[PDB]
């Protein structure tokens, strides 16, 4: 994917500061709140009742760990986020069946969280590198269905 | 909002396919499936090869709603209450995927009502289709 | 439809904004205009660099629309009534980006309002703006 | 962009049985009807108050004509889009301020009218085929966007 260097530079900076267990958790658990839809994805995962059950789900928490690592794993790859992303495109495309628009509102809600989490230093700037990554990911992921 | 010229307008096309619909609805489903591929994982357990019972049964029930629809179109949300729970707390499908089917069954209608499908025509279905839309879409959340 | 949780939520949120409302506007579309480049093109007669008192005056304006939303969530339509006049006979901006706006306020709030910003005042905002975006674009056709 | 030799053929054979200025005409006519806000970039072209006034206006018509010209001759360069449309790309977003979304509204209707011109002859796989057409004309329109 193209990226300016001071792109690549606002991402990288950020990126070192994030605690990826405790975003992942956050951000998947903030996608099945305000896109409950959503959750037709986690019938196993418990209760999803409400937004402190959503939040404090261990299966969320450990989903959300899962999913943002492999996120991470593509932010070391910027520049082949299809080759990199191909396995699990095949994989959400084959046997999981998750509509790739979930991709993109995952996405959103990351952006939201990481403006949340650090406030004043997500600078508009920096937003738009993030929203740049996270749609490149999605179309990453999104690569392979058929 | 459906003026009273787009009830007409859509009450009038619909008519038109009258005893098709079912046959309409099932070759909208097949024209969305093959155009836009990622609505096919909301069909995992379907048998979606052309001309599958599944597919004709469903694209039966799909037309048979947009019917009801028509005959009250002046209460929509009232009309489609069943059907806008059952896709917001069951199926659960992407709002997105609205507009797919939306577009195919424009298409489907274009391609089998040569005489009826003027500017305005189109107009008033593509609106009648989005609203339809909304009412499904409505509960969720 | 808003619940009656989802009002107080929004009505909470946007008390805290208070009088930043004017500069979380202005930082709203600064957000908007570099994440989404597209949205530029309806704002060809204006400096869109970082300060321009154009943004600054637009947010202004924006927010305070926002204000008189809030203040009026059971009858938006009406409160809103010249704005969806405006933007659907003079403006004609696609209803596609009333989306990417509404995304960008979040962003703003959630980096402005840490204790606020809970999962459950997220959810009652982006349903909030949704509504408002609905209005704004009622009367496009 | 990426065609199987089925697909390519599937376009090439219906397009030689295309009208193109009829085709042009009908198509940017049944946008400003359907989708009223595209005529934001009209104002010069007159009466464009009603239908029968927007599918009549010879204005409309000339306009047409040349957008699907321009598209007409894309067809011919279905491996290169993107370099064959990047002038049109820099002009229609520094010059003309075009919303990208407006290349796929017309690219939707195009299909509606292509299926209205051949009914049964516009089958679902001809469909498809033109669906990946237009949505790759208004990619590469809208790639030179900044
Ligand atoms: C940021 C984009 C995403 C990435 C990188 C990602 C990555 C992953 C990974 C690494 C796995 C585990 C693979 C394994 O079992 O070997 C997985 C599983 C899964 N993902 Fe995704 N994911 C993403 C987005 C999503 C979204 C948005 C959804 C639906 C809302 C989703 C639904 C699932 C489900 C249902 C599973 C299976 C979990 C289970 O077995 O219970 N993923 N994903
Ligand atoms: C005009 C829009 C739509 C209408 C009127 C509609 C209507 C219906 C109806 C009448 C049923 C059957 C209910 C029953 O069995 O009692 C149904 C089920 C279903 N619909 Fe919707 N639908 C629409 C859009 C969509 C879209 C866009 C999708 C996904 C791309 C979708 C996916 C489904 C699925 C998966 C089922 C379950 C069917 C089964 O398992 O047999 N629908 N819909
Ligand atoms: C929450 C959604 C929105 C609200 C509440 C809103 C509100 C307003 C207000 C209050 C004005 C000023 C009207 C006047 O001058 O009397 C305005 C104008 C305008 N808006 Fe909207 N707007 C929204 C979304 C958008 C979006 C998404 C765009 C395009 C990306 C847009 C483009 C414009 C433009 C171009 C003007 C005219 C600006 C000028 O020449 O000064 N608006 N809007
Ligand atoms: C497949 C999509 C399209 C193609 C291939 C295309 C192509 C063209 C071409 C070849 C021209 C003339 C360039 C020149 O003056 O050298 C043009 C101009 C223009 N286009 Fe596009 N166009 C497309 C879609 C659109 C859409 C959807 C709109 C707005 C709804 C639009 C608005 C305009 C305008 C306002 C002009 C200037 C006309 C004039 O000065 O008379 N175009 N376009």
């Amino acid at each position: 994917m193209h990226l300016t260097p001071e792109e690549k530079s606002a991402v990288t900076a950020l990126w070192g500061k994030v605690n990826v267990d405790e975003v992942g958790g956050e951000a998947l658990g903030r996608l099945l709140v305000v896109y409950p839809w959503t959750q037709r994805f986690f019938e196993s995962f418990g209760d999803l009742s409400t937004p402190d059950a959503v939040m404090g789900n261990p299966k969320v928490k450990a989903h959300g760990k899962k999913v943002l690592g492999a996120f991470s794993d593509g932010l070391a790859h910027l520049d082949n986020l299809k080759g990199t992303f191909a396995t699990l495109s095949e994989l959400h495309c084959d046997k999981l069946h998750v509509d790739p628009e979930n991709f993109r509102l995952l996405g959103n809600v990351l952006v939201c969280v990481l403006a949340h989490h650090f406030g004043k230093e997500f600078t508009p700037p920096v937003q738009a590198a993030y929203q740049k990554v996270v749609a490149g990911v999605a179309n990453a992921l999104a690569h392979k269905y058929h | 909002v459906l003026s009273p010229a787009d009830k007409t307008n859509v009450k009038a096309a619909w008519g038109k396919v009258g005893a098709h619909a079912g046959e309409y609805g099932a070759e909208a489903l097949e024209r969305m499936f093959l155009s836009f591929p990622t609505t096919k994982t909301y069909f995992p357990h379907f048998d979606l090869s052309h001309g599958s019972a599944q597919v004709k049964g469903h694209g039966k029930k799909v037309a048979d709603a947009l019917t009801n629809a028509v005959a009250h179109v002046d209460d929509m949300p009232n009309a489609l209450s069943a059907l806008s729970d059952l896709h917001a707390h069951k199926l659960r499908v992407d709002p997105v995927n609205f507009k797919l089917l939306s577009h195919c069954l424009l298409v489907t209608l274009a391609a089998h009502l040569p005489a009826e499908f003027t500017p305005a025509v189109h107009a008033s279905l593509d609106k009648f289709l989005a609203s339809v839309s909304t009412v499904l879409t409505s509960k969720y959340r």
